[PDB]
C-alpha cells in the first residue's frame, strides 16, 4: 500500500565545521 | 564554512550535506552531493544506500485519523554508497573531497542529479486543526542500512533529511504586462473599452503591485464598481488533475464610470499571508518542517504536463456594469481583463534561507 505516516522522534539536524582549501 | 549533518537514532549512520536548498536553473538543477559517515562499531548490515525522493504528501479525505499522511513517489533515485559499486567510477565534487578529507575513509560519497521538469518544493496551506506533516510536494534524502533494496528499512538504521528544490526570479524583466478588451453592447453603437497594465512583470514577495486602469465608457450603461484582484492559479497534476484560482489580494473600488466619459486610476495591491490563513490548500513555498513560508513562488517552465503543483499569478480587473434596458437583468454586461505576472524571490546574492 501507500506508505502511511503519523506526524506529531528524530534527532535534531546538526551542523559541523568545514575547513577551507 | 559550515555543513549540515544528521545522524540515525542509533548513531550508526551520519549524513553530511553542503546545503538544504538546491536551485533549479531550468536548464539544470544543483546536484545533491554529500557523504555518509558509517560507524563500523555499529554497522553489520554490510550495505548502506542513499535515496533521493520527490514525493507528494497528502491526507485522506475519507479517514478520520489525526496526523495521518501518505507519501506518493513522483521521482526516486538510488545510490549504493557502501560498499563502493564495482562498476561505478565517478569524479568527486570539491565539497565531497573536503568532507572525505575531514571525516576519513569511513565517509562514502553520494551524488544525485535532479532531472529537469520536476516539481519544485511546494506546501499546501494546512487548516487550523492539522497535526500531521506538511502536505504538498517535497524532496527528501534518506540514507539507510540494509542487505538489499527489498529489505524492510528499520527506522533506527536510517536517517532522512528534508530538502527543497527552489527557483529564483529571472535577472532580466519580461515585457510590461498590458491587456485590453472592447465590449460592444446590443442597444449601444459605441463600445466600452477597458485597458489595464502592471508597473512591471516581475514582483518580489511582499512588494506592492500597481495596476494602472483606464476605462473609456462610450456606452449608455454605467460602471457601478471596479474589482481588482490578485489571484493564485494552481495546477495540480498528480493521480488525476485538479486546478483552482484563489484570490490572494483584492480591492473593491466604488469608482463609477458615467456614460460617455473616461476614467483613469492606479490601484495598489500587496499579496501577503496574514490575511489568507483561513484558505486551506493555498500554495506556499516548500516547508522544511512547519515554519512559516510565503505564498508559493511562480513556477518557471521550459520551452507538457508536469507532476506536482505548478503555481502562477494573475491580476484580474473587473468592471461591474449596470444592466436593465431591453434584456433586463438576464444578460450580463460585465467586462474583465487579466494580467499574468511573476512572483518570486530575488536570486540570493549571498546565502540561502
Ligand atoms: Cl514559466
Amino acid at each position: 500500500r501507500t506508505p502511511p505516516s503519523l506526524g506529531p522522534e528524530s534527532c535534531t539536524t546538526a551542523s559541523s565545521s568545514l575547513a577551507k582549501d | 564554512t559550515r555543513v549540515f549533518k544528521k545522524a540515525s537514532p542509533n548513531g550508526k549512520l551520519t549524513v553530511y550535506l553542503g546545503k538544504r536548498d538546491f536551485v533549479d536553473h531550468i536548464d539544470l538543477v544543483d546536484p545533491v552531493d554529500g557523504v555518509v559517515l558509517v560507524d563500523p562499531e555499529y554497522l553489520k548490515e554490510r550495505r548502506v544506500y542513499v535515496t533521493l525522493t520527490c514525493a507528494f504528501r497528502y491526507g485522506r479525505e475519507d479517514l478520520d485519523v489525526l496526523g495521518l499522511t501518505f507519501r506518493k513517489d513522483l521521482f526516486v533515485a538510488n545510490v549504493q554508497s557502501f560498499p563502493p559499486a564495482p562498476e561505478d567510477k565517478k569524479p568527486l565534487t570539491r565539497l565531497q573531497e573536503r568532507l572525505i578529507k575531514k571525516l576519513g575513509e569511513h565517509a562514502y560519497p553520494f551524488t544525485f542529479e535532479i532531472p529537469p521538469n520536476l516539481p519544485c518544493s511546494v506546501t499546501l496551506q494546512p487548516g487550523p486543526e492539522d497535526t500531521g506533516k506538511a502536505c504538498g510536494v517535497d524532496y527528501e534524502v534518506k540514507a539507510f542500512c540494509a542487505e538489499n533494496l527489498e529489505e524492510k528499512i528499520h527506522k533506527r538504521n536510517s536517517v532522512r533529511l528534508v530538502i527543497r528544490k527552489v527557483q529564483y526570479a529571472p535577472e532580466r524583466p519580461g515585457p510590461q504586462p498590458t491587456a485590453e478588451t472592447t465590449r460592444q453592447f446590443l442597444m449601444s453603437d459605441k463600445p466600452l473599452h477597458l485597458e489595464a497594465s502592471l508597473d512591471k512583470e516581475i514582483y518580489y514577495h511582499g512588494e506592492p503591485i500597481s495596476v494602472n486602469v483606464h476605462v473609456t465608457n462610450n456606452t449608455n450603461k454605467t460602471v457601478k464598481k471596479i474589482k481588482i484582484s490578485v489571484r493564485q492559479y494552481a495546477d495540480i497534476c498528480l493521480f488525476n488533475t485538479a486546478q483552482y484560482k484563489c484570490p490572494v489580494a483584492m480591492e473593491e473600488a466604488d469608482d463609477t464610470v458615467a456614460p460617455s466619459s473616461t476614467f483613469c486610476k492606479v490601484y495598489t495591491l500587496t499579496p501577503f499571508l496574514a490575511n489568507n490563513r483561513e484558505k486551506r490548500g493555498l500554495a506556499l513555498d516548500g516547508k522544511l518542517k512547519h515554519e512559516d513560508t510565503n505564498l508559493a513562488s511562480s513556477t518557471l517552465l521550459r520551452e507538457r504536463e508536469i507532476l506536482g503543483i505548478i503555481v502562477s499569478y494573475k491580476v484580474k480587473v473587473k468592471l461591474v456594469v449596470s444592466r436593465g434596458g431591453l434584456l433586463g437583468d438576464l444578460a450580463s454586461s460585465d467586462v474583465a481583463v487579466e494580467l499574468p505576472f511573476t512572483l518570486m524571490h530575488p536570486k540570493p546574492k549571498e546565502e540561502p534561507p
